[PDB]
DNA sequence: AGACCTT
DNA sequence: TAGACGCGGACATCAAGCCCGCCGTGAAGGTCT
């Protein structure tokens, strides 16, 4: 809200180009608007005077970067992918869980490609005209509006270029237009019950791409720089902060207390799994211990290993022990592709975040009986969010399973962990998490669910054929446990309960 | 051929190769590093000549004499101690069989097929030899046995009943593949090779034990990595071992160096990264180019013709099953088999 | 010949850090520490008492020069009734100068491959190997400690080796010249064992050098120094348990390699380099307006061919001897 | 095929 | 086995903390005309 006080303070030209560039607060044309309208009308080449870009065909160039403003950004993270997705929240959330529908959706922006990023001014920056605030082209889509005899403040644009902007921009703003294959595309596949499956793929919104970009640039405690090599083809979001992306750090060294201080059932443990090379880029905008939807994927690949032998299993809940962690930067080198002129060199270059986990398992599941030994270690699977899964030759003889699980946390050979829950209070934007950050700096924040934008629907090329909607991501934040006499497990033991538009996984207590 | 989505996943993963110091004392502490700078000197060839000769005029006598700073990771054997150890484990199993991707039924079952008849016909004995004698030699530390004195490989199978099968000094001993193979307790790791590749879900799991003699002072050389962006170079890829740092030479620069076995390229003579373009990291070049004739996807699209070939008792084997070791090299890592896109 | 966008070579040569131990008259070995002790001097700089460019300035009276500057330094001396000092290191020679390393250029490759194989079969080794062997042998490495001291000798452990260890002793008056060390009993088996460590292909030779250095009585000892207030900060190791300086790994191997002296003066052995720079003065020898550098011996290196093919003159020999030593230290010789 | 392309 | 473990008073002044110079390069684009 720095209209004219920001306007002359006689600092330098790109003060106002910072400022219409969505990663910043707006500003508010109301008082002085000849003067501003005539900024954007000559921010297309890289006032009143540099002209014949006004009544031309200069507009055949100006039209066509209104279909493409991406709510949503289907060229996060990889540069290929075709798609235009542009709907909100598509429902609501309770209290505690953080998403894009908690922050109002006002900073959608263009990403097609490279040559019209300078010419898809005029129409998609954003500018608070007296109330609402609003874009440009949002509101020139009709006759009986203000603001536009200023159009012929300009004595250039006959009205028979007024005739095309009647007609041109009627129905666009509803449309999400993603084909499955052949696409760069991600998806993945979830139950929904137990009896169908449900493929969903996961988006970046950039309003919370922005959010969390311009309200962290100045505390270092609590953020990650992570670059990318091509920022023009992501769009202008990528290209304003060109690279940075801010992204929420874990907060501190990861600390390693004394685990436990003490004197139906089918309790099954899995002793100390030593994962290498393990993504930490959970969310679009989180950085830290992976996604605990990762967590589920590796227990329920799990009991359909076994149910290929007995098919009662119903593995029914899963309990996290973290015993290690380390984040760092490392880099994956991707190969060899056939670019698309003739020749064979390597894709684009991305910053990466990897991880260390050591962890260990509790299993409540109904089989009240004893499994095996040997395929009990056959029917592992052997990754953790694109990393590996190895235990041990002489940690086999840990694995056992109990009916009482106060001893099924003594069999476990360590003893210097941590347990994990979920934090119940109201985090309605970033401010409320990095003050509960700030008190404690012990928690962690990661994807737990998502969030549908579809009903869903029947696609052709869908992922094992199933239904296919497309989803956002749930943050969430991660608790310390001693589990000292008297925490009851409710608060461990975490499931999945299909709240009819987000997925989230939470503990069995709420 | 070829439909528009087609994947596998691998059946061959590794772990990362973590260090550790041992003491005249039988003792034993992680090997850790710390950052150090230096003078170097102004060397580059753009600092003097521009382009094409023409010396700069701004770069006198004086100028090029000067000392550029530049900050680097640096690692070596402490002094006083034994050796150096190097823990690993490997896995194997059998996915190659069954496809991870669908939606065309000529070519699903013509891919289970084709493993069929070359899993009886010309079996595993060729492959699975080739995959334990990159892991039995040393070929996964890649530059810390040159300039070394001795080392010595053990490696603990399972499921295995009988003694941890261990390879004493290989510089001098296991030379070819005729030494290995005169040891014994070698067809019976080959053997549960064969058990994994062959069986609906089969398993076997080898953990590798490296002891390495190093001279005095010498230094050590992990893996790296690939940020992009006094300008750090050479920062060193870690994890935390008991509490400190440790570099950790790498998880996918290990399945690298198990997997360099492709020899059937028209030159043929250093093995290969198995892959579809069949690229040389210290060239540019690509051997199999997609000119050749003899890149993966022009040698999958006869896929039905060696159906034809494999039924025939008259099999050649000359260079049409050299077609075959090397399309089923690339089943058993590979896994994005598909032409458009993705 | 032009070269290419990508080009790289590695060592040939891989020297490491020296320890430094203290030996007593019981024979028993520790570690040599040091201090940090603060210090009290005068004003007597320059830029302290006069303007630039001009006259005395008139704030620096007779008063205020004549106070003191405070400043803290390291110190490391030689403690009292030692007996002497103990050095240690370690030297491979490997064979990666045959072919190169990162070409992306099948033609220039081929040029480089059959320059070096000429090399040794016209105008071998004795003449390279020779040099870095005589550097190591008389105490090189130490650069600073052989200087005001009254004895050093130097015993040598070769690997592949049946014998016994190799050692020169009082290195001030015997071994001098090139004849001195030919005039031995030992000398002749191990530079065949550097030659054919360079020659033949997968060919290692390691050495593992020892000393003994004599000092008067808390003598001073001059270690590295660190790239950065604390005046001459030392280079750290930690040795069963305590700090003790290091004299460098980068800075031995500077030393090994000071065998150049062909460049168009020749008067002292220079430090082997692109460019032939000099720090006792700070000018460079052997500048490309020379004619002598590097990438002016390396683009005509298609002539040098059908001139090994009667014996070179002595220049050719010269600029030969002077580009297989940068091939040795190989650096990362792109263009464009 | 090549022209476009910003912090 | 039963007990107790002291009051009373000051912790000085003074000066200062130099300069020198540098911060390497090759490879990895999607899209409409």
């Amino acid at each position: 809200l720095k209209e004219l006080i920001a306007s002359n303070p006689d600092d330098l030209t790109t003060e106002l180009k910072r400022a219409f560039r969505p990663l910043t607060p707006h500003i508010a044309i109301d008082g002085n608007e000849l003067d501003a309208l005539t900024i954007l009308v000559n921010l297309t080449d890289k006032a009143k005077c540099k002209q014949k870009l006004r009544d031309e065909k200069w507009w055949a160039s100006c039209i066509n970067c209104v279909n493409y403003r991406q709510s949503h950004n289907p060229k996060f993270p990889d540069i290929r992918s075709e798609g235009v997705i542009r709907t909100q929240a598509l429902g609501e959330l309770p209290s505690f869980l953080l998403s894009s529908s908690k922050i109002p959706p006002y900073h959608w922006s263009y990403s097609h490609d490279s040559k019209y990023v300078n010419k898809s001014a005029f129409l998609t920056n954003e500018f608070c005209w007296d109330g609402e605030i609003s874009c440009l082209g949002e509101l020139l889509k009709d006759a009986d509006h203000p603001l536009w005899n200023t159009l012929k403040k300009l004595g250039c644009s006959q009205k028979t270029c007024k005739a095309m902007a009647k007609q041109l921009a009627d129905i666009t703003l509803t449309t999400i237009n993603v084909t499955l294959a052949p696409n760069y595309l991600t998806q993945i596949s979830l139950p929904d019950s137990d009896t169908s499956y449900i493929s969903l793929s996961p988006v970046a919104s950039l309003s919370m791409q922005s959010h969390f970009h311009q309200r962290l640039q100045d505390e270092n405690r609590h953020s990650a720089i992570t670059r990318f090599s091509r920022t023009t083809n992501m769009g202008v979001t990528a290209m304003t902060c060109g690279g940075a992306f801010r992204m929420l750090k874990s907060g501190a060294k990861f600390s390693s207390p004394p685990h436990h201080r003490l004197n139906n059932g089918s309790f099954l443990v899995l002793p100390n799994i030593r994962v290498c090379g393990a993504t930490a880029l959970s969310s679009p905008v989180t950085v830290g211990i992976p996604s605990l939807t990762a967590f589920f994927g590796f227990v329920h690949a799990f009991e359909r290993n076994i149910n290929r032998t007995t098919s009662s299993f119903r593995v029914e809940s899963f309990a996290i022990c973290v015993h290690q962690l380390h984040v760092e930067k490392r880099g994956l080198t991707a190969e060899f592709v056939e670019k698309g002129d003739g020749t064979i060199s390597a894709p684009a270059t991305r910053d990466d975040w990897q991880c260390d986990v050591v962890f260990s398992l509790i299993l409540n599941t109904n089989f009240a009986q004893h499994i095996d030994q040997d395929t009990l270690v056959t029917s592992l699977p052997k990754r953790l969010a694109r990393g590996s899964a190895k235990i041990a030759i002489d940690d086999f003889k840990h694995i056992n399973s109990f009916s009482t699980l106060e001893t099924a946390i003594e069999s476990l050979p360590i003893e210097a962990g941590r347990w994990l829950s979920l934090y119940a209070q109201s985090n309605n934007n970033l401010s409320d998490l990095l003050a509960a950050m700030t008190e404690d700096h012990q928690l962690m924040a990661s994807c737990v669910g998502y969030h549908l934008l579809e009903e869903p629907k029947d696609k052709p090329n869908s992922l094992r054929g199933y239904k296919h909607a497309i989803a956002e991501c749930i943050i969430g934040l991660i608790n310390s446990i001693t589990f000292s006499s008297e925490t009851d497990p409710n608060t461990i033991f975490w499931s999945l309960k299909n709240y009819q538009n987000y997925l989230v996984v939470q503990p069995r207590s709420i | 051929k070829l439909p528009t989505n087609l994947a596998y996943e691998r059946s061959i993963d590794p772990s990362d190769v973590c260090f550790f110091v041992v003491w005249p004392d039988d003792r034993k502490t992680p090997l850790t590093y710390n950052s150090r700078t230096l003078l170097g000197q102004m060397e580059a060839a753009s600092l003097a000549y521009d382009v094409s000769g023409q010396p700069i005029k701004s770069a006198t006598a004086e100028a090029l004499a000067q000392g550029n700073p530049h900050q680097v990771d640096f690692c070596h054997v402490p002094y006083g101690a034994s050796h150096i150890e190097c823990s690993f484990s490997v896995s194997f199993s059998s996915e190659l069989r069954q496809p991870y991707k669908c939606n065309s039924s000529k070519v699903k079952q013509t891919l289970v097929q084709l493993v069929e008849l070359y899993e009886t016909k010309i079996g595993w004995t060729e492959l699975a030899t080739r995959y334990l004698m990159n892991i039995c030699n040393g070929k996964w530390l890649w530059k810390n046995t040159r300039k070394a004195y001795c080392w010595n490989i053990v490696l603990t199978p399972w499921p295995w009943n009988g003694e941890k099968v261990g390879f004493e000094d290989i510089r001098t001993n296991y030379t070819s593949r005729q030494d290995f193979k005169n040891n014994k307790n070698w067809s019976a790791i080959v053997e549960m090779i064969k058990t994994a590749f062959s069986s609906t879900d089969g398993l076997a799991i080898f953990e590798v034990r490296a002891t390495l003699h190093l001279p005095t002072n010498a230094m050590v050389r992990p893996s790296q990595v690939f940020t992009e962006k006094t300008q750090n170079s050479r920062v060193f890829q870690s994890t935390t071992i008991d509490g400190e740092r440790s570099p950790i030479l790498g998880a996918f620069k290990t399945g690298a160096a198990i997997a360099t076995i492709d020899d059937w390229y028209p030159e043929a003579t250093e093995p290969l990264r198995v892959g579809r373009f069949g690229v040389h990291r210290e060239d540019v070049t690509c051997y199999r180019h997609p000119s050749t004739g003899k890149d993966f996807f022009s040698i999958l699209q006869q896929a039905e013709h060696y159906i034809e070939v494999l039924s025939a008792n008259k099999t050649p084997a000359q260079e049409t099953i050299n077609d075959m070791h090397f399309l089923m090299a690339n089943l058993i890592k590979g896994g994005m088999f598909q032409h458009k896109g993705d």
